[PDB]
């Protein structure tokens, strides 16, 4: 969909970190349904020889299941699903600002006209300072840009949607870092189980060992590190968003670089898309600036009239 | 695809070696998650008849789990995950300049302009006339001039490529250090003493690791692949540091071709032209037509002749 | 298809919720054949030692199967399949209002003529206040939209079908909330069974535990929360349909904004689509409404006369 | 691709029903391969014909492999074959239905005729001459003349043959016969999917017990899948019977152009026959717009007007 | 794709039968790898080579789990018939051989180049408006038609001189039919060995304690059903190949006559092609005769003369 | 894609044999992952050095199930032959080596660029109407033909000097044939060790109580069958590679002669080419001589003179 122009480097890094987090969550959930198990042995009273517990195989299985659903804490068995939910939430918000239908149509029109301006030779002719069909195409693209300027600059939906998206991402990162970090050392290999099923097996206290505890702890540490990098990138994005006021876009530098100075000050959502493209590459910003100049309009009209006469 | 011209033979070799490494990592992770266990038997004393231990099956499973998670070496347990992380790091660093937007836009522009110059017949005419052909030729000349005045000011691509190569070679050094140092610990039979006498009745257990030999063989093959990858990265560093890639020389091309006024390019332009020369010098020689001013003068003269 | 013009934001959110509920249902069904084992131990009559039940391993598996078939209720066994059926029904009924072939054609050609109005430079000229081929195209578009008005504005089929679809969605949500929340606390971890297999094992009463009980309850709670969000969105849709009478549409603000003030009052279906468009984008509504004015028709006729003479 | 215009609503519904049936078959086959087994416990009281109903656990003194052998033997012998081979029969029926529904799309004669008809319809639907006739350069005129000649060649090539209509009728007949057979045998053999099965396999020399009481864990789920498959077969048969009634209610070998010639400005379009008529009936079932746009090239008056316009714009 | 015109109804039927048999082979191999075991129990009462058959209480054999597993493995390796063990692998090999024999002429370059050139030329002649006008022009269309006439003439003198495609197709049909004969012999002969209950005398008495064991094959009936289905599909494949061979040998496919086409059309001077040209035109006739009738325009000299006259008309 | 013109019949056969061998390697690897194990039973009566053979009742070993698992693991690690354990991995490595040797000149950037240019120019010449006109004029077609003539001349003066492609193909063929020789030596020498019954003496008497155990390898028969089939495929691959090497060494492929073209066609000024261009022309002729014959017209000065004469004729 050629949406990579709109996404800056920090957004690409956030998307790739979300992909890696989703992969980690899926891998953790694969093991949490394949080999997630606890093995429990009863605490018996006091040439070495083994201790006979007088328990059947299925009594041991019953004890294991009961202690898995009672002794094992919720964060030692539900982390991969919470990680999957968090990755889904982060990935949905990542593409949300161009998936909402109004903003999607606006950004699609913006990308289309930006590509048309980039492929327009009239921009190169104006920057360096033709044909009747080329002049007609240039006039049509100028009129399309004129219609687009009134279509987008009136509203501020895209900027507000992006602000809401990054605020939601930052809040989710803060919540994940606050609640996940408190439950790191709480994951332990051994677990003391008191299932109160002595009338079925004969033992009151069972000592269990969660098999998927150390690997789950390493995956938790890796997820915490990745989400910390993600939060740092999101905080940098917030600082950039609140650094430059994106409600307006001064073309003073563009009008100074170019030979045309009749470029209006683009504001609102039209300014936000131009700022994102400038964060991507300033060439398209120069193209739009020279296509928004009235002196270029006068030059194009004069060229068309000279072609006609 | 269209960006394969910017990948020299060392880049392709590193990509394929990393693909093989990723396959090894996936196979090792599949083995470790599913099949990896540790069968343990207690030591009774620290016609033939069997030795009875009076241990239940779940007591054996508990002993196996405890001695697998306690007295087994960390490298034998987490071998393929480190390999997977290293493969992901290598894949990210190899194509980091294809994903950074500031360098990605320049790479896209360079590839498109090089392909357009290669497909143009004006190069064939110069090395040896429709109005559309002349118009497209002069537009290509103008956009080549714009590309040269836009790219030569900055050297972001060369610095990023140098950083990626340095990161890859230091990662190779770290891998070939730590994996080699921690490769003797993958052994079949590992004794364990976990002090679970209160639950089972025995102190020391003699365990066996069923996947120890296959993990050792995979580690040896991964070490060999890392050695090859590091040798290729060392060659890449030597090629980058042999000549100043920020400056390109057109002496051979201008001596072979009729035009002898081709200026030298600098910064990312020179590095990209060096990469193209390492891929195929024909593309760079064909692209060199759109840099000489004599070719522009000849094109203007032909356009004027078509006008009159 | 570009159906997003007539598809409001709440419809897209309902489709997203349906997709998420489908994913939750298939995830539950995946584990419904993975962790569905029911470990059962007999209730035996009244130094610690293990209790000997004198049961073989096959007897234990037989009791497990018997009390999985008997003790576990249907909502603890076939819950994800009912959720899958509900998600399939919701996905089928998501786009019911324009799945009807007559209304499908009406919506398709409505989007076509709206796109023609957007692309036509005569709309831009009217908003500001040309080639003869463009004038003929404008005349053809005027005749086409007049035929559209005379053909669709008389009836109200699409509005009735949309009301039917949203009422069906509301009724389905109410049924799901009533039926499914009745079995929230009914899902229990442990089940006591009396499978009457004393002639096979010797014990009459067995005590069991369901391995996929707490996880099933968590997934049920999440599914009920998502369907509650779906019902809230549906209730907001009903509130938006009832607070504003959609049987008619007035362009009074559009008449005041433009110099032309001969825009008629659109009623019936023709008003429902315009209301949906105005919710999607009021600029498209204005660009369509400047066509309905007879003053624009008179100006087009005057321009045609100037072209002819 | 472009063959979607040849499938009416009943064909699309049968395709969706076959897809759901195939999903059911895959699900049942996965259950059969993975989680299908039996758990049989011997009955020490065999006074009656079946197992007899008669605290501490009962000891049978049987090994694990004796239990496995008993389960395997009572799964092989005294379990009804419908419960064992339910998803395989469903898979075979889905393969037969998919072969029958897509037989004419792969038979070379009918596939070639359908491809030619679809290509001609695509050429006629995008032709500006049809729009002009409903409401111009000499190149467009000669293209329309070539299209008219190709339409005449198609008429004289396909109007004689009747392979497509006969093959479609045979496919519908085979499908409805298969539906009748399935509804007979599946419903007749659906009461034998029991959870509890009593087996008397006479392996006393290897185990020591005569009669065993088994339990089929997937019996209830297979019964639910069998009910779902029966409902799907019923819907499939109703759709196929509607298709057969549509084919036999009126002659599909003859197509009437009275409505089109009355609606349009041309009243000289003759009736087509055989495969042409059948394909036009299918088009009318899908969309009458294609037939209305295509009927222009079946009239000599349209050709006369086209050549008159060509002579007009030539001079 | 573009090669669908070279596959008659028998070729499509063989392809779909091969696909179904390949699915059968994959399913059987998945069952063989995973589910195929052999539950064996010893026989305490022995009166002959086979196992003897003779409140109630269970019989105790005093065998461990691993002794039972060893008995199962040894009686699976020794006294289980090879056809039941390797049934899906043979089916997979036969399907691979059939697919190779069906796609050999499409993958062998000497015949693949000729087939793709013939298909390209036939499709370029089929879409040319000159064929429609001749069966019933612009200067560019006229020169394109002349170039296509020259290309057809160059193609005819290049392909008609050899008959490699016909020889390769005949050899493929012969190999397929003899493969079907061998399969329908050996598979049918050895299909009776897939039985549920098999007795073994594997002589492991020094390890377990018993001499004879009576086993059970859980997948015996399912493998027997799959073998019956595979035999039926092989019978259908062989009948189709017999029809193909009879069609090839009934009339000489190395000699094509346009007598019906030249009688229907005005042109009665169409030459008779032979060898690979004749064989490919016979294949096209078996697919659809419209392509052959449309291609017959470019062989007639009268159409060439008319094209030359039109080119002279539009040249000046 | 369009690279099939550069792959002769032996290259296609080697590719398909490598695909089948890769499938065998994957099947063996998943068998090794899933159900590769040993079932070991101790021998109580040991009179000889190895295990000794000596109503009936079962023999009691008094061993736990995990003791049996430990014995199986130890005798699988130590006294099972390495070939029976690592057979599919060696096959996978050999298939990867063969695929790398086949696609090296496809992936080596200099040879890849040469092949891309050769294929593009050959396909442009194959569709050029000037070839048909010469072997038997629009201004745009004449300009395109002149540009194609210039491109062919530049390609000839650029590629004929270098011999990298022929050298690389020779090195790939030599590596493939010596790899085949090493495989057919070591695999055949080590194929006898894959046997069902394996006897082990691993000295775990302190843990178990017995010294010698009689093990069984359930996958030994299937691995032996797969090894035999892989040896047969390697033999076929080596025969194909030996034929390819004999074809390379029989004639100097760095010297292509157009004697047949200059003897049959009117244009007799076509000179002989050398090195990589000659080798690529030989490969194309092995694929289809029509492409080489159609490409040969651009290497003649007479055809270019006729083209420029026609250009001057239609220019004025
Ligand atoms: C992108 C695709 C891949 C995504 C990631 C996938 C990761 C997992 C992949 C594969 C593993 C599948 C098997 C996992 C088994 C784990 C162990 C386990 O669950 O053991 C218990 C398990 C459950 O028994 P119950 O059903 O409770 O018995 C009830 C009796 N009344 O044991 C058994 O069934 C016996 C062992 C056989 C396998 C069990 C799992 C079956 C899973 C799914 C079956 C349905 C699949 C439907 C889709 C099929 C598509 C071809
Ligand atoms: C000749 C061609 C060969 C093709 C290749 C075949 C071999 C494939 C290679 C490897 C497969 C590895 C599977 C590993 C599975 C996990 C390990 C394991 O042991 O699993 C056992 C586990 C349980 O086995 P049992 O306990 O014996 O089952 C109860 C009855 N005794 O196995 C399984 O769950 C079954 C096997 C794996 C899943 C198979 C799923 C098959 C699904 C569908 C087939 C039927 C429908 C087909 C529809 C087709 C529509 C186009
Ligand atoms: C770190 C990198 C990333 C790792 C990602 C791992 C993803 C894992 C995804 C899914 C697997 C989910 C569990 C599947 C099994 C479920 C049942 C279970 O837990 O165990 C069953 C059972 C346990 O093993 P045993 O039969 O006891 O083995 C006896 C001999 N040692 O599992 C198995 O047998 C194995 C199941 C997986 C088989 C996979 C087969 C294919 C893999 C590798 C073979 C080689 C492939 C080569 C490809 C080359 C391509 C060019």
């Amino acid at each position: 969909p050629t949406y990579r122009i709109l996404k800056p480097w920090w957004d690409v890094f956030m998307d790739y970190l979300a992909v890696v987090m989703l992969m980690v969550a899926i891998f953790a959930g694969t093991m949490q349904l394949t080999k997630d198990q606890v093995v429990c042995l009863p605490v018996l009273p006091s040439d070495p020889t083994g201790r006979k517990t007088n328990l059947d195989f299925q009594q041991y299985v019953f004890i294991n299941q009961m202690c898995y659903h009672l002794a094992l804490p919720w964060y030692s068995k539900y982390f991969p699903y919470l990680a999957l939910i968090h990755t889904i939430i982060l990935m949905v918000s990542s593409n949300f600002w161009f998936k909402y239908p109004k903003t999607c149509s606006k950004v699609e029109h913006f990308v289309s006209i930006l590509g048309k301006c980039f492929e327009s030779p009239w921009t190169t002719k104006a920057l360096s300072e033709l044909d009747k069909k080329d002049g007609e195409q240039a006039k049509a693209l100028f009129e399309k840009v004129r219609k687009f300027r009134a279509h987008v600059e009136d509203s501020d939906l895209i900027y507000k949607l992006y602000v809401v998206q990054t605020l939601i991402k930052t809040a989710k990162f803060i919540f994940i870092l606050c609640y996940t970090a408190n439950f790191v050392n709480a994951i332990s290999f051994e677990h003391v189980c008191k299932p109160k099923v002595e009338h079925l097996t004969g033992y009151e206290v069972f000592e269990c060992t969660h098999n998927m505890a150390y690997m789950l702890k390493k995956l938790l540490i890796s997820y915490i590190s990745i989400i910390c990098v993600y939060g740092f990138i999101c905080l940098y994005t917030l600082f950039w968003l609140f650094r430059i006021p994106l409600k307006e876009y001064s073309f003073e530098k563009v009008r100074e670089e170019s030979s045309f100075s009749d470029i209006p000050d683009v504001k609102n959502d039209f300014a936000f898309l131009l700022h994102m493209v400038d964060q991507y590459d300033q060439l398209y910003s120069k193209r739009f600036g020279v296509f928004l100049s009235e002196v270029s309009e006068n030059k194009l009209r004069e060229i068309s009239l000279n072609h006609e006469w | 695809p269209a960006y394969r011209i910017l990948k020299p033979w060392w880049d392709v070799f590193t990509d394929y070696i990393s693909i093989v490494m990723l396959m090894i990592a996936v196979f090792g992770g599949t083995l470790q998650v599913t099949q990896d266990k540790m069968i343990c038997l207690p030591c009774k004393w620290v016609g033939p008849t069997g030795i009875k231990y009076d241990l239940d099956r779940h007591q054996y499973n508990y002993v196996d789990a405890v001695c697998y998670e306690n007295r087994l070496h960390w490298f034998a347990k987490y071998f393929p995950y480190l390999v997977l992380l290293h493969t992901l790091i290598f894949l990210a660093c190899s194509n980091f300049w294809f994903k950074f937007p500031r360098t990605s836009s320049k790479l896209e522009h360079f590839v498109s302009i090089l392909l357009k110059c290669f497909d143009s017949p004006w190069t064939t005419r110069a090395l040896s006339l429709d109005k559309k052909e002349g118009e497209q030729a002069k537009a290509l000349f103008e956009k080549v001039k714009k590309f040269r005045t836009h790219v030569e000011e900055g050297d972001i691509v060369y610095r990023l490529y140098m950083r990626q190569t340095i990161i890859k070679v230091i990662k190779f050094a770290l891998i070939i250090c730590y994996t080699v140092y921690y490769v003797h610990n993958i052994k079949f039979d590992v004794d364990c003493t976990v002090d679970i006498e209160s639950l089972t009745g025995y102190r020391t257990y003699r365990c066996a690791h069923p996947l120890a030999t296959l993990f050792k063989i995979l580690a040896s093959f991964y070490i060999s692949l890392v050695i090859f990858y590091g040798l290729i990265c060392m060659y890449t560093l030597w090629w980058m540091l042999r000549r100043s890639l920020k400056k390109y020389s057109f002496e051979s091309i201008r001596e072979e071709s009729s035009y002898s006024d081709i200026p030298d390019v600098k910064n990312d332009f020179a590095f990209m032209l060096h990469l193209i020369d390492q891929y195929d010098p024909l593309y760079s020689k064909r692209f060199a037509v759109f840099l000489s001013e004599v070719s522009e003068n000849k094109l203007r003269q032909l356009n004027l002749n078509n006008e009159w």
